[PDB]
């Protein structure tokens, strides 16, 4: 039937998606310092499918890693729509994710949230690289969840 | 004391400059470079197997904030403020009000996640250990409201970690 | 079955570049003490699989200031010319049997650039300009020192054709006859496939992604096949050139291993090196060459035009 | 550690190995069973087209020897 | 996570020294990560008498 | 002599996990093939392995359970599945695990360790925790005028 | 030919909230200032809080203050050389001294229960005292970092590449450098004979023996080459702390600048009074403005 034959297309296209997450090299903040142990031998961010790649054109998730200032936040967002879809964000860190200890000051967005859409808060100051590790394989959960296609049958 | 980390003048023998004049011409240090990284591809690899192998960790470590009570059940918080007063992020909210019984307890009790630095101040500000830094890390949230935690939030995770909370205190309070 | 041997020169060798990307991200990965892939079922062995899956369903933008044209046409260019340079080989027996291979190769290598070239310029970027400026320095640099080794190598061949390597080869490897030859061309190697330690073209550190930098999802994943395929070409080219081996005309299948074996070998070494050094800076690596490699290269191309002379040790032609 | 690399390198080698193989097979599957005669100058491209001649059956790799003489 | 000999030899040789020495993994050399319970000191002005503040 | 022992205690490996099914059951779920001393389990069926021999990270370890509270986990597992008295013992934070050691008992602790909740319609919604303020006139009834 | 850099991109307002938090409250800022070391920024603002209240932590806390400050550096110092290579374009070592770097964060997180952000050493002291059984790993784990070292230098000290990518590239003048406001190893890889652990010693650096590299040629090796050679004196300097450790307690035996016990809290009036306070409110500082500075790894 043609349920089960886009079913099975689904289930393809996630387990790439979610087994290919491209991260982006978008450090911050000491946020970053994290994003780089669960690259390190220890966590090794490559035996998951996951290899850090610059040049959003060809990244998938932006780990947002450090706070997300006034002066900077044009940027991300550009940054953020120079990717090709499908994309996801993934904030880490209080500072990213509402503000983190500088949530009052004058110069520093209060969330990630309001200049891109976050698709998974990763909370932390600074988050174990374990706990960003979880958020990512959160993350790669979500896009096994994902019925594209199934959608589509049922336009 | 100093010492002058690159202050060595190379002989000029007809063997040192024979073996310099080598090394350039057959490349010698590049081929050591070479075994160096061959020793270590041989050896051990370091990764572990999340999620099925953790990193350690020790019985002070921050995470979940919690609210503990007594062992007879009723709460340990007793509406102080002073981890709403030192907290440096300010992401404590307290209310009070005097319960039926007669005694103060927080009719509201927010600690907000997503602006909490984990630095710990409120567990050692409170008098009662009725806040606590968990020993949970893994708790990330698909969206930012779920990280706006409530009195019952912090009441559940502290009825949820309760075996390993009074643990880790009980093998760390004699420190503090 | 032409067509059938075609297609045996083509889909095996697609599947040994993706492949290339799995050994690669696990002999490096265990030179910096990690694991590699290691989730996709057991070690590895999907994750080409995945990522190719990934790169043609992601979305292939084209940018605005971009001109098309060119800017699809040098995924073409660059994967055809890669896939074509296989055709000449003698692995056993060579689908094309040229008379003048080495020549032929030369050829499509110097028409590789030209991928790159088109890419860089028509995706209308300053860090894709610079990159293409960097391929059209290194590559002119290392091309002359190329045919200068090819030329001073193949005289003791006696003709161009890449068959008779395997006899010239009979009883000894070339590289005990042109060891230091040898050590450039490998060079040579590492720089006209663009990789490190001259992998200045991409420069990730200082160009985000060079002339790949605005090349996303099927375009990417295409530029990425010609590299690689030409990374194995050129080190199935240096097994066959130097290191020789038996050939029994009854069992091709033992010189089909022998030399998948030292082209397995000379590719492990190019991703050794690459874990194991720092990146050039342009002019040095252009300084290293027409200072260091040329007159080198010239000395030996000297020595090796004179040496069946005083030998009397000229190889047939035929 | 490294032998989780081994497979790597295997299936690659079996992907090396299945064209030289496979074009060797193929010219001693089209040709007769026999090494493909290669032409390198003109007098081989003579014999082998002399050889089509012979065959009768317009093949060169069909051959004829004593047999086909009185 | 131990190598055999033959592959000891190899490594040793390639980078020019003794690794089984001092490995950069920690096997059970570690302290017990449980521990007994300490017994901390006072400071110098935890005396009953002539402890004055104002000093 | 060490290659044959080598090749030999490959099969042990495929021996110790229930032969060759549990072997790539094991390769495929938890990707590794090691054995270790079964040092406990939890009600959730959570297994729980040490091998003090392997290098301090990976001395201890999980085969995560099938099934948890009502979601298939044979393909996909996570860190929160580990019951609280547990993760002390899985994270090195102590040596002495539950089944030698039991964490003291008590009346408000849970007694099903629900994992990461968060996608699921079991979600945690933030909410005021108080009453209100300021009351309102209430108007009477009765028209009166 | 020009390089205008638009710092700001990451300007947090740090010294404007500062304000509005108490000497404690602001003690956590400091830890979030420089990422790469962290207990060396702590240790700067407990010693001008400390000059301030004309007070001075327990002998047991300047040691452990130092020897958390070498573990500091040896962590500040893999950062700069690996990611040093990364840029030049040496990966692997940045892997294998991040391993390293992971077990010196397994330190920091068993002493103050945070990896990254200690916010462990406080005005008056430390924090609380070390975990049992925590000196032999700090023994065991130094023990071998030799090897990572060494290993580095045979990866990047005479290697050709990285010999002309950082040999004459970046010199910079001794008088430039001392006018251009530079400090550190960019004053000790030119000449310039300067460190602030020898020059004005601060807790008890000077008891501990370590040879400062001066550099050269002021170029880019030979502050790398500085760099190691710091690496290395830091882990002399660890060595040292770790035989020389003293008895005694951890903060200033004085309840109106550093917290009581929590056992003498629940307890005794004074010092529930006194927690509560300094809790709340803090202890105030005597009026009066500080300029002290430390020989950060940096
Ligand atoms: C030599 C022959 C050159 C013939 C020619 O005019 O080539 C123009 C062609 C496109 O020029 P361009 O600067 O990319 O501008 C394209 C649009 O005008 C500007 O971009 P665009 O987004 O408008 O491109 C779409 C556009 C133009 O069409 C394309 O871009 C499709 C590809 C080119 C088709 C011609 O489509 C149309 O105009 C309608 C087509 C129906 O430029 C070339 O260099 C093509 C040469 C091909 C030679 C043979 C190669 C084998
Ligand atoms: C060059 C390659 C020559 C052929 C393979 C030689 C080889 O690795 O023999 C095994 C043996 C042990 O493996 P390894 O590469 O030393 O790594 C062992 C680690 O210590 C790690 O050892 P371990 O701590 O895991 O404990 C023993 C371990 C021992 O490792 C094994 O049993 C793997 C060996 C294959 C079974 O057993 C297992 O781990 C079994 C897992 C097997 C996974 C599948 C391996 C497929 C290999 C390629 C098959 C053909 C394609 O090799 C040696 O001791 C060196 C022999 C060199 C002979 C050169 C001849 C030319
Ligand atoms: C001082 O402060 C600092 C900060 O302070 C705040 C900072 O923030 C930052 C910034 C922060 C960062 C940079 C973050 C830290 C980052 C790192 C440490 C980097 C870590 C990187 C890694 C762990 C990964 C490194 C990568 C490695 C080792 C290898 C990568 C190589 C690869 C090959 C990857 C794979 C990619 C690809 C494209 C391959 C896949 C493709 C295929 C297999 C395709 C296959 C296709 C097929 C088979 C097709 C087949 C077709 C067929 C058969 C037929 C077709 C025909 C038809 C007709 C259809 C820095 C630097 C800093 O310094
Ligand atoms: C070899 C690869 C084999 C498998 C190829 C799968 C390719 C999938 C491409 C993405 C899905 C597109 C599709 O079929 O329908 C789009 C459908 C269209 O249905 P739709 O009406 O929801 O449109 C999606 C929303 N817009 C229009 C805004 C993009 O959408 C999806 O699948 C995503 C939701
Ligand atoms: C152009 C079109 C070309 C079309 C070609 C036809 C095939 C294309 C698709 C091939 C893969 C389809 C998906 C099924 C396999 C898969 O990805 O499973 C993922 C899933 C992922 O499950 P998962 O999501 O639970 O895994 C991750 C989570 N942990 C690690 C906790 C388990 O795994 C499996 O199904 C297990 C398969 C094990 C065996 C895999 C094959 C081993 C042999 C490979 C030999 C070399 C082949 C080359
Ligand atoms: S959340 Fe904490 S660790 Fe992350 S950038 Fe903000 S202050 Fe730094
Ligand atoms: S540990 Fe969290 S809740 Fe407690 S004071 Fe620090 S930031 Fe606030
Ligand atoms: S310090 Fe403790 S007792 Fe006081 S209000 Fe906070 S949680 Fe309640």
């Amino acid at each position: 039937r043609g349920e089960y034959v886009v079913a099975k297309l689904d289930d393809l296209v996630n387990w790439a998606r979610r087994s290919s997450l491209w991260p982006m090299t978008f450090g911050l903040a000491c946020c970053a310092v994290e994003m780089m142990h669960m690259a390190a031998p220890r966590y090794d961010m490559d035996r998951f499918g996951v290899v850090f790649r610059a040049s959003p054109r060809q990244s998938d998730v932006m780990i947002v890693a450090g706070t997300l200032t006034n002066k900077m936040a044009p940027a991300l967002r550009k940054v953020y729509d120079q990717m090709p879809e499908p994309r996801y964000v993934v904030s880490m860190g209080s500072c990213a994710n509402g503000g983190g200890y500088y949530h009052y000051s004058y110069s520093v967005v209060r969330g990630c949230d309001r200049i891109v859409p976050v698709d998974i808060y990763v909370p932390g100051c600074p988050p174990t690289a374990e706990a960003l590790l979880y958020g990512i394989l959160q993350l790669q959960r979500k896009i096994k969840r994902e019925k594209r296609l199934r959608i589509w049958y049922r336009r | 004391t100093y010492k002058f980390v690159n202050m060595r003048e190379p002989s000029m023998d007809m063997k040192s400059v024979t073996d310099r004049a080598a090394q350039t011409l057959l490349w010698t240090e590049l081929v050591r470079g070479l075994g160096m990284t061959l020793s270590y591809l041989f050896r051990e690899p370091a990764t572990i197997n999340y999620p099925f192998e953790k990193g350690p960790l020790s019985p002070r470590f921050r995470g979940e904030h919690a609210l503990r009570r007594y062992p007879s059940g009723e709460e340990r918080c007793i509406a102080c403020k002073l981890c709403e007063a030192v907290c440096p992020a300010q992401a404590i909210t307290i209310e009070a009000e005097p319960r039926a019984d007669g005694s103060r307890r927080t009719t509201r009790y927010d600690i907000d996640m997503t602006k909490c630095i984990y630095c710990g101040f409120c567990q050692e500000a409170c008098p009662v250990d009725a806040i606590v830094e968990g020993p949970n890390f893994e708790f990330s949230t698909e969206t930012h409201e779920e990280l706006l935690y409530n009195k019952e939030k912090l009441l559940n995770n502290g009825d949820k970690w309760e075996a390993e909370i009074a643990a880790n205190i009980q093998a760390d309070y004699l420190y503090r | 079955m032409f067509m059938i041997n075609i297609l045996s020169l083509i889909i095996p060798i697609l599947l040994a570049v993706a492949f290339l990307t799995l050994v690669e991200r696990k002999v490096l990965g265990y030179m910096q003490l990690r694991k590699g892939p290691n989730v996709v079922g057991p070690y590895g062995l999907l994750q080409p699989i995945a990522d190719a899956l990934k790169l043609v369903t992601k979305e292939p933008l084209r940018p605005g200031t971009s001109s098309i044209s060119m800017f699809i046409i040098a995924p073409i260019l660059g994967l055809s010319l890669a896939l074509t340079m296989w055709v000449p080989l003698p692995m056993p027996y060579p689908l094309i049997n040229m008379n003048l291979g080495v020549l032929f190769m030369l050829a499509m290598s110097s028409l590789a650039v030209y991928s790159i070239l088109w890419s860089g310029w028509a995706s209308n970027s300053k860090y894709a300009l610079i990159g293409a400026l960097r391929a059209v320095a290194q590559t002119i640099s290392y091309e002359v020192t190329l045919a200068i080794i090819l030329l001073s190598v193949l005289l003791m061949n006696g003709s161009y054709t890449l068959s008779t390597l395997i006899t010239t080869q009979e009883h000894i490897w070339m590289i005990f006859t042109s060891w230091p030859l040898a050590m450039m061309w490998f060079i040579s190697t590492l720089a006209e496939t663009n990789r490190a330690p001259f992998d200045l073209t991409e420069g990730e550190s200082e160009l985000v992604s060079g002339f790949n930098v605005e090349y996303a999802a099927g375009p990417f994943a295409m530029f990425f096949m010609a590299e690689y395929a030409n990374i194995i070409m050129m080190n199935a080219f240096t097994a066959i050139l130097f290191l020789g081996a038996s050939h029994d005309p009854h069992t091709p299948e033992l010189y089909t291993i022998n030399f998948v074996l030292k082209t397995l070998a000379l590719t492990i070494t190019f991703l050794w090196i690459r874990a194991s050094y720092p990146r050039f800076r342009y002019d040095q690596l252009m300084h290293l060459l027409w200072k260091s490699f040329l007159p080198l290269t010239l000395a030996l191309c000297m020595w090796h035009i004179s040496l069946p002379i005083m030998t009397a040790s000229i190889p047939p032609q035929s | 550690m490294w032998f989780e690399i081994l497979p790597g390198i295997a299936v690659m080698a079996a992907c090396l190995f299945i064209p030289g193989m496979a074009t060797a097979h193929i010219h001693k599957f089209t040709n007769g069973g026999k090494e493909k005669r290669v032409a390198h100058f003109s007098y081989q491209w003579n014999l082998m087209e002399r050889d089509r001649c012979i065959s009768g059956v317009n093949r060169y790799h069909v051959t004829k020897g004593l047999e086909n003489i009185d | 996570a131990s190598a055999t000999r033959v592959i000891q030899l190899l490594r040793n040789w390639a980078s020019g020294r003794d690794l089984q020495a001092k490995l950069q993994l920690r096997y059970q050399e570690i302290s017990k990560r449980t521990q007994p319970p300490p017994k901390l000191p006072v400071g110098p002005s935890h005396k009953l008498s002539n402890n004055y503040y104002c000093t | 002599m060490e290659l044959v022992q080598v090749l030999r205690r490959g099969l042990q490996q495929v021996s110790g996990h229930g032969g060759l099914r549990g072997y790539l059951r094991v390769l495929f779920r938890a990707n590794d093939v090691r054995v270790g001393t079964l040092v406990g389990e939890d009600k959730y069926g959570n297994k729980y392995y040490e091998d003090n021999k392997q290098f301090f990270g990976r001395h201890r370890w999980v085969i995560y359970t099938t099934e948890m509270n009502g979601r298939d986990t044979f393909w996909d597992v996570d860190g929160s599945m580990v019951p609280p008295e547990w993760h002390r013992w899985l994270h090195c934070m102590t040596d002495d695990p539950p089944t030698t050691k039991p964490p003291t008992a008590r009346k408000y602790i849970w007694t099903n360790h629900k994992f990461n909740v968060s996608g699921t319609p079991q979600q945690y919604v933030p909410y005021s925790t108080t009453r209100k303020k300021i009351q309102e006139w209430v108007p009477p009834s009765t028209p009166y005028k | 030919r020009k390089c205008d850099p638009h710092i700001g991109l990451l300007h947090r307002g740090t010294e404007k909230l500062i304000e509005y938090k108490t000497y404690l409250q602001a003690l956590p800022y400091f830890d979030r200032l420089d990422y790469v070391s962290m207990m060396c920024n702590e240790q700067a603002y407990s010693l001008a809080v400390e000059k301030l209240l004309n007070i001075q932590p327990p002998p047991r806390a300047q040691w452990i203050r130092v020897l958390f400050g070498e573990i500091t550096r040896l962590l500040n110092h893999i950062m700069a050389v690996t990611t040093h290579a990364l840029d030049i374009g040496a990966m692997t070592p940045f892997f294998w001294m991040f391993e390293e770097r992971e077990k010196m964060f397994e330190f920091y997180e068993r002493v103050s229960g945070a990896r990254m952000h200690a916010a462990y050493i406080r005005p008056g002291g430390v924090h609380q005292d070390l975990p049992l059984g925590l000196l032999d790993d700090i023994y065991e784990f130094s023990k071998n970092f030799s090897f990572r070292i060494d290993e580095l230098e045979e990866m990047l000290t005479n290697n050709r590449i990285w010999r002309n990518r950082t040999v004459d590239i970046g010199v910079v003048t001794a008088e430039d450098a001392l006018n251009y406001g530079f400090s550190g190893v960019m004053l000790r890889g030119s000449g310039i004979q300067w460190d602030l652990r020898k020059t004005q010693p601060y807790d008890v650096y000077d008891q501990v023996e370590f040879d400062v590299p001066i550099g050269s040629r002021g170029d880019c090796y030979d502050r790398y080459l500085c760099r190691v050679e710091e690496m290395r004196q830091s882990l002399r300097i660890i060595s040292q702390c770790l035989n020389k450790m003293p008895p005694g307690e951890i903060k200033v035996d004085d309840a109106k600048v550093s917290p009581p016990k929590r056992a003498e809290m629940k307890t005794s009036m004074e010092s529930l009074i006194h927690h509560f306070k300094l809790y709340t409110e803090g202890y105030q500082v005597p009026p009066g403005a500080t300029y002290t500075a430390i020989e950060a790894p940096k």
